[PDB]
């Protein structure tokens, strides 16, 4: 029947051409166009295209659009199966109803039964108020599913419009949250209620816009320039990810050599210890084709987390940034890396940790803020992780932070060190003042006592004598060292004690 | 254990217990011994006992080292510890209450619904002072310690943020 | 050999009678005296009593005290095996060395192979500086163990003196942290460094004192009046806990009746909705002999979390407090309950959730603080939880929060409601403004539209029609309803999908 | 830093150029040179190169060499990862200390976590006396590891110098022990104590030399001519072994045909039953490229144990040798094959058993020696084994022995027989004297009774009528029959009852 073709075409129109224009007007693509750019050209199979809601209150039944506000289905990304749903803002604002959720649940349930990621494209006005608790329930089933699949299949969240209220909590639980620079936002409570309750006046963009979240709240992982790159970059991400927790990170051709030497590295650590250097230089040179997909770049900048490949295999990376807060660990940097580590581990992605940390960031702000708990998270993460862990300390490794950064006490596999490494209880200075009390009134004793601690302990060799640093290597060879180190760990298999689940600090 | 040290109204009673099925026989240092008989069981807020044949009715509450007992106008923490427990507890510092500001600061950024205190009024420790409306929820603020109202500086309908001094006490 | 008796007695002296006094002077008990009050009278067996450190730097080898700063071993609490370590502040300040940790690791490793809790009594000046990285490694081995045992065997931390630096991170990862009102404290960085770096001058007690942590930082679960009650209250806690993740909560006699009725309850929810009531009244009347061991009482007071027994079995309880922030859900309250939930679950302790939440707390403060992530944690907790979950909604249950508070969509078992319950998308007012835009310029339309929403939706019956509330019960019968509800769930067995671990937001 | 290069090169010198010569003087290569020839050219990555001991007694702390006596790390053999440690005799005699063992444990622990063999190159003077119990503990952690890995990852021990005392017990527990003809030896107690306690005077070489052990004690699996062939033959061995108990025997190209026919075989069994033949001829003709790596060749020569490949896959082989003791089974032949069978099974290597045993070797020496127990070991081994088991009886298969030699009652898969096979309760003679008592006084009756038992039972057909021999084949086709027999069993999977472990006689 060409009647079918009509219904089909009919559906495909969403809230209609006038609204479609409205949308485009905000520089926002349509639900369907977004899907179109996400999946491998013509590989999309749609489901529940003619689904209609079951609301009867408030004359809601006089407006029963097809699809009910969301496009769900499956397709592939570079030939690999992926499940998706794109909210159609032009249809009842892409408001969440019993039936809209159900549609999302169908593909989530399918992603789990078949071991394939789920890409969620949120662009909704929020709940469908007329449905009363059915709107709430709708969210519930999505949440539950979101929760059950955590660490079982990747869940990449894409916010390309508004995300308000209960809704925020779903993406919240997915493994990644990307937003589109200016056309997207999300917050639990609206700017207007923030007014009537705080008397504070603030615009949605200020409240929960892409920038606020990629830089201040610790909620989004990146803010993309617009709907097109946002989608291009998501596929990029997926190409690195494993399809689920059973298979290991995907492999693919690589036009680079595991034995590549970067002599440039040999002078990366500046002579003067007060002078930074950009840790990212190292990352790039080590990374395979120099490709580094960074996560949460604009947040907790005193620490870097990203993905790279080695010999064509995915490798997650956590590294300290001297350029910011002097590579200190802090509540935020901690929460930022902590989750990265756990995700990579839950999904068999190995970890490369590049170290140069002084200690933690001092402050009443930090302690009152709970570093005791947040700080621990990253520690907990490495302690729990069982994927292959390789480490390279480039310079500073002092005290508690030293231990936290994938130390050998957390059971990392390879603990490499640059000659410029310095692993110790604390800096020579402070160390001295504690070890030599009755010697301060003699500014030459302590000037000498420090000059010795410095000469005897600030380096990687005392740790070497102990075995805590498996080896001290020439900076240029890092790529070579690390690459084969991971290679030999491809078969690693380690068992944590049985337990329903962990109790990591929150 | 059989040996305990009951610590009442600042008085210590090293005591020994022996009990069978009927009741219990508590013996004190001086060789004297009382016979406790009771229906009581944990959780009962009121205890009807029979000590030395004479009725003893108490109101019971749990406390770290024993209970809060209330008999006649009495109302006192009765610690029932073991000799080493007791021994050590004696090395514990004596707790001194916190300090109080004579300035009632507003802890919730809300709206003052009502003030039920006048200037120069005298207030009891814990007495209702005012009532701020939070988020369609009423919060009753009360006197920290017994004192007298120096000055008030807010009234019904007022809307204050945190720390804003609501009243002052002399 | 009475020579043995001598060596023994010698060791028992710690850093000497003069230091013992010093300690007592601070109102602080000795390591050994703390162990003495914690364990069942004469049941303690000590290990590694004559252990000495292996340091040779800084003439450290001229001071080789027995025990090396910590008292380790096992014993019982009410006949149940428990592993313990009490740091001896009088011996090298109870400073952490390679060998001090080793001693702690031996009993941790033992607690895990035999499935019994570990009670940590921290009272240490910090790392033993002279040991260099050996002190760090010492911390590492403890940390790792802390991590592997998370959610496998209860780990209760008792801070009864100083806890500074890396050290704080251990208690951090344990399941509970109790502090002793005035003689204890903890922080990652000391007050003096906070000065040299922040120019802010603050006292140890201000920086990380019992109070600061029991109500500002979210780190401690309670601040006990002194060493004696602290030790008493900890056994009290241990009496509720299961010995490990295999057995279920312990059982014991109970002098109360599962069919107890509290008519008083029938009037606990005030008629006026703007008038609070103390949710704790309910708890006590439901709880067995009225006993309620509260956790984190002085923090996030807008929510309550604690332990009670029903028919003599442990039941965890999470409930909203109208008396504070109007029972709102907020970052902190979320973080507070979320962990409580997860711990109870990991250890097969059922959950009773008492509800009366209006929504989440509005504010730029909240959004910029990441409620999207933190708020989610409690949701995640209930989603993930598989122990038996019973819920009783006493009044308010609106929108997102409604879903988060152990909703039927998170797969709770019993979803009870008091007639005074009101489950809905949002309040009648706001709901009306959204559903009826073209009607605001007619203050009588909206005044009537609200009066209808109120009359038609603010109640538990629309939810009942749907099945979301298994039943609406008479308040007086709650204890009876809930008790048998759990009774029937003792066999509950539910499976979450296989995964290395979860990825909960951090 | 070229300073690094110096430290590095300094370490590489071991006990110094003068001692290196001493070593070379004894025809012995250095620790590092041995490692150099063992691992794929440039594929060795060293660990703990700058480790120094922690001894303080006997001025031991004035001699803190780098490496502390052993060279550890990993590398590859034909591209497959292997973990290794070579003891450096020139350094404190390659004496075992707390730290020397630690180094060995690090790579043992790594071999196990990644599923790769461990090659141990022992060349040590024994324990480091000055360390006291720490030397004992040092051994302990190695032993423990040695034990846990037994049958989980192949452990090949190479003795290339002295090995005395507790030390011997480690290689004792590994899967193979190879010795170097004249430069090596091993014994629990030294020749000098053997004197002062036995008044017996013997030289180290006599007491525990390569020869003594490869043919008298039953301790070594082969004595190699010198350090170079020793190393070469070990890789040869490794090329047959699986990397761990999870994967199955490695596969590789093979220039031979599974259908090869050796007509020469049709006349291998001599006509006269009192004339031997070399069972090894058969083995070579069946073996793939005629390659047969023999284990314990020079010991219990009445039985042969070795490895061969078929269609390029590894196959273990146990076969009787007529040339010695008339292919009798005896305590030693039993112990020798029994373990071979068990190792092959523990590692999924199939077994081919070639049979021609008359029975067990008679004697007071045997009975008092416990053949009842030792004899059973081999039986136990085949009874337990579940890898694929193919058997070919070439001639004699009488009584008990018949059963022990991978009989069909031990659930072997293929039980082939050459027409020259003779399976029966016992020889025709003895059989007759028991069956016909009242007939001995008639030397023609028994002369005829035997002739009938002989003509009616000494063959493979009565056993065939029973199904005990799956088929009787033409000798020339053995290679063809056996090859495909195994081919068809590649999927074999059989389950033994659950148990912590076996209780085989010792
Ligand atoms: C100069 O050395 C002033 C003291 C700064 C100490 C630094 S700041 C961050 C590092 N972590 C820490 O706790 N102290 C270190
Ligand atoms: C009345 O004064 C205005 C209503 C205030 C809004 C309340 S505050 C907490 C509740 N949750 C929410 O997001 N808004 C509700
Ligand atoms: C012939 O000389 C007499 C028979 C000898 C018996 C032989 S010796 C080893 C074989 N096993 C056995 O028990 N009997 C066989």
């Amino acid at each position: 029947l060409e009647q079918l073709e009509d219904r089909r075409a009919a559906a495909r129109l969403g809230g209609g051409q006038k609204r479609i224009d409205a949308q485009h007007g905000r520089g926002k693509l349509t639900a369907r166009e977004r899907v179109d750019l996400l999946l491998d050209e013509g590989s999309f199979e749609e489901f529940d295209m003619f689904v209609t809601h079951r609301c009867t209150d408030f004359n809601m039944q006089d407006q029963k659009p097809a699809g009910d506000g969301v496009v769900t289905g499956w397709g592939t990304i570079n030939g690999r199966v992926v499940y998706v749903f794109s909210q159609d803002f032009t249809v009842l604002g892409g408001s969440v109803s019993e039936t809209h959720s159900k549609k999302i649940c169908k593909i989530m349930d399918m992603a789990m039964q078949n071991g394939a990621p789920v890409i969620g494209i949120n662009d909704s006005g929020g709940a469908r108020i007329q449905e009363g608790v059915d709107s709430l329930a709708g969210y519930g089933e999505v949440f539950q599913r979101n929760i059950m699949a955590s660490g079982v299949v990747p869940q990449i969240s894409m916010i390309m419009g508004p995300c308000a209220g209960g809704a925020v909590y779903s993406p919240a639980m997915t493994d990644f949250i990307f937003m589109v620079k200016d056309s997207s936002y999300m917050f639990v409570t609206g700017p207007d209620v923030v007014k009537t309750v705080t008397n504070e006046q603030v615009s949605a963009e200020e409240l929960g816009g892409a920038t606020t979240h990629t830089r201040k709240s610790s909620v989004a992982d990146a803010a993309f320039e617009n709907d097109v790159e946002a989608l291009a970059e998501v596929r990029r991400l997926v190409d690195f990810l494993p399809l689920n927790n059973r298979e290991k990170p995907p492999v693919r051709p690589f036009f680079d050599d595991p034995d590549r030497i970067e002599p440039s590295l040999d002078t990366l650590v500046p002579d003067n210890p007060n002078t930074p250097y950009d840790m990212k230089e190292l990352i790039h040179k080590l990374a395979d084709e120099g490709d580094f997909y960074e996560i949460q770049e604009e947040f907790a900048k005193n620490i870097i987390t990203g993905f790279i490949r080695l010999e064509g295999r995915t490798v997650g990376v956590v590294a300290n940034q001297p350029l910011v807060l002097a590579g200190c660990l802090d509540i935020d940097s901690s929460r930022k890396a902590a989750r990265f580590v756990r995700f990579c581990d839950a999904f068999e992605i190995p970890l490369l940790t590049l170290i140069d940390v002084p200690g933690f960031l001092p402050g009443t702000s930090q302690e009152y803020g709970g570093v005791i708990k947040h700080g621990a998270k990253l520690l907990y993460a490495y302690g729990e992780a069982t994927v292959p862990m390789v480490t390279v300390i480039t310079r500073k490794a002092y005290g508690g932070a030293y231990v936290v950064m994938s130390s050998k006490h957390l059971r990392a596999d390879f603990n490499y060190a640059w000659p410029t490494a310095e692993v110790a209880v604390m800096g020579a200075k402070g160390a001295t003042e504690i070890i030599h009390r009755g010697d301060l009134g003699d500014p030459e004793k302590i000037a000498q006592h420090t000059a010795d601690y410095e000469e005897r302990f600030a380096n990687p060799f005392v740790a070497s004598e102990r075995g805590f640093v498996d080896e001290v290597i020439q900076p240029r060879s890092t790529r070579k060292r690390v690459a084969r180190a991971f290679a030999s760990l491809r078969n690693k298999s380690v068992q944590m004690p049985w337990k329903k689940h962990d109790n990591i600090p929150l | 254990g059989t040996e305990w040290v009951v610590t009442l109204q600042g008085a210590d009673f090293p005591v020994t217990i022996a009990a069978d099925h009927d009741g219990s026989t508590v013996s004190f240092d001086d060789g004297s011994s009382m016979r406790v008989t009771s229906d009581w069981t944990p959780g009962d807020q009121l205890a009807n006992l029979m000590v030395d044949g004479a009725p003893l009715v108490l109101k019971v509450g749990k406390i770290s080292g024993g209970f809060r007992i209330r008999t006649r106008g009495a109302d006192l923490k009765v610690h029932v510890r073991t000799p080493r427990q007791a021994e050590l507890a004696r090395l514990m510092p004596e707790k001194l209450p916190p300090d109080t500001s004579k300035m009632l600061l507003c802890p919730m950024p809300g709206l003052i619904v009502k003030v039920d205190v006048e200037v120069g009024q005298e207030v009891q420790e814990g007495q209702a002072l005012c009532t701020i409306e939070a988020m369609k929820m009423e919060n009753i603020l009360r006197a920290e310690k017994k004192g007298v109202v120096a000055k008030i500086n807010a009234s019904a309908g007022n809307s204050l943020a945190v720390d804003d001094v609501i009243m002052e006490f002399e």
